[PDB]
């Protein structure tokens, strides 16, 4: 599945 | 379904080195930042280190207490991350967890004990007599010991207590159980003790004196 | 250097009632969005921590919907609407706004239950141990609530001080009670210089302090 990856990507914000 | 599994801990001399490993299953590791976190009674949970992805040039960040001594690394093709711990200090004792990027997935943890004390296996003594029976597991190092009853069949009224450190630096632990007075001298009661660091394995029946 | 403060080291709750657990940060955890970089974790005894809440108020997947998280900048609240026994453990907050990530010290959730007096037992040192050179006398306090208990060792009726250690179990899953062991350690030589060994137990459930004792003979 890609749910988890999608969640982690949405929360990642290293700027 | 995701599983992280760390290994490599154990007992190590102050100033020594040790390398911890963490292997991920059902988890494409290359996509996630990874962290190490450790736990002790002294300081609670402490974040230790972090490693980002290949495209971040594997950037790392470390806790101050650990900078210069620990190196976190990753090998995506082995589905693993590592923590190389050098110049180990007694303060570094604790349970070491690897975790994913957002701290949902944690391993079971591996116990790191930094001490100059040598390993010692325990002695097991009976606690004979509703009635209460027990086994006393005295004088061992380091943690942990394992206690079961009747090879695991007796699980009901069992209370195995936290180990206490003695003034001697050795640990001691009691495990006790309640059973009716009408089984004493019949349904044999046996405590099974393991102290894996010393390769000590001891069985001991408990009978009314 | 963001310090995370969890004022309460423990909180007692009647099963099926609500509880709030507080946490404070020395600095605002609002990142330049509507995002507050705050996690809540539960660590059930003998298990790894597990995430309850991310970004201050979002339930992680699989977390029961009786959890919620709220807060404003520097003060944060984890809420359980109806505490189940599933929920006993240690609750930690954590900020990841800045390196180093930092945890609060944890708040332990304890269940309430009716007062229950301990059953007290005494165990003399085993002969096998006596041969070694030291004697361990063990007193057991089985299945009691609340945790507060006073154990008083008496050897020939003289109150004892400095030669005993206690160990308490965690709140039991089935009955929410505690158990405690107090071990009295002495050289075999000094143990055999005395007759009566007494364990006196004081507890809110006991009408009057309870004593379990023995003589080295029988
Ligand atoms: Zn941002
Ligand atoms: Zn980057
Ligand atoms: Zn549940
Ligand atoms: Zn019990
Ligand atoms: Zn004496």
């Amino acid at each position: 599945d890609g749910d988890y990856e999608e969640l982690v990507l949405a929360l990642r914000s290293e700027e | 379904e995701v599983k992280l599994e760390e290994s490599g801990g154990g007992l190590v001399q102050p100033g020594g080195s040790m390398k911890l490993s963490c292997v991920a299953s059902r988890f494409t590791l290359s996509k996630y930042w990874m962290n190490w976190v450790r736990q002790s009674p002294e300081k609670g949970l402490e974040w230790v280190a972090q490693i980002r992805l290949k495209s971040d040039n594997y950037a790392t960040h470390y806790a101050e207490s650990v900078k210069g001594r620990f190196t976190i690394s990753r090998d995506d093709s082995k589905s693993s991350v590592y923590l190389q711990m050098n110049n180990l200090r007694a303060e570094d004792t604790g349970i070491y967890y690897c975790t994913g990027e957002i701290f949902v997935n944690w391993g079971q943890g591996t116990l790191v004990t930094v001490s100059a004390a040598s390993t010692k296996g325990p002695s097991v003594f009976p606690l004979a007599p509703t009635a209460a029976l027990g086994c006393l597991v005295k004088d061992y190092f380091p943690e942990p010991v394992t206690v079961s009853w009747n090879s695991g069949a007796l699980t009901s009224g069992v209370h195995t207590f936290p180990a206490v450190l003695q003034s001697s630096g050795l640990y001691s632990l009691s495990s006790v159980v309640t059973v009716p007075s009408s089984s004493l001298g019949t349904q044999t009661y046996i405590c099974n003790v393991n102290h894996k660091p010393s390769n000590t394995k001891v069985d001991k029946k408990v009978e009314p004196k | 250097d963001i310090v995370m403060t969890q004022a309460a080291p423990s909180v007692p709750v009647t099963p099926g009632e609500s509880v709030s657990i507080s946490c404070r940060s020395s600095k605002s955890l609002l990142h330049s969005n509507g995002n507050t970089y705050l996690y809540w974790f539960l660590q059930r005894p003998g298990q790894s921590p597990q995430l309850l809440i991310y970004r201050m108020s979002n339930l992680a997947s699989g977390v029961p919907d009786r959890f919620s998280g709220s807060g404003s900048g520097t003060a944060f609240t984890l809420r359980i609407s109806r505490v189940e026994a599933e929920d006993v453990g240690v609750y930690y907050c954590m900020q990841h706004l800045e390196y180093p990530f930092t945890f609060g010290a944890g708040t332990k959730l304890e269940l309430k239950r009716t007062v229950a007096a301990p059953s007290v037992f005494i165990f003399p040192p085993s002969d096998e141990q006596l041969k070694s050179g030291t004697a361990s006398v063990v007193c057991l306090l089985n299945n009691f609530y609340p945790r507060e208990a006073k154990v008083q060792w008496k050897v020939d009726n003289a109150l004892q001080s400095g030669n005993s250690q206690e160990s308490v179990t965690e709140q039991d899953s089935k009955d929410s009670t505690y158990s405690l062991s107090s071990t009295l350690t002495l050289s075999k030589a000094d143990y055999e210089k005395h007759k009566v060994y007494a364990c006196e137990v004081t507890h809110q459930g006991l009408s009057s302090p309870v004593t379990k004792s023995f003589n080295r003979g029988e």
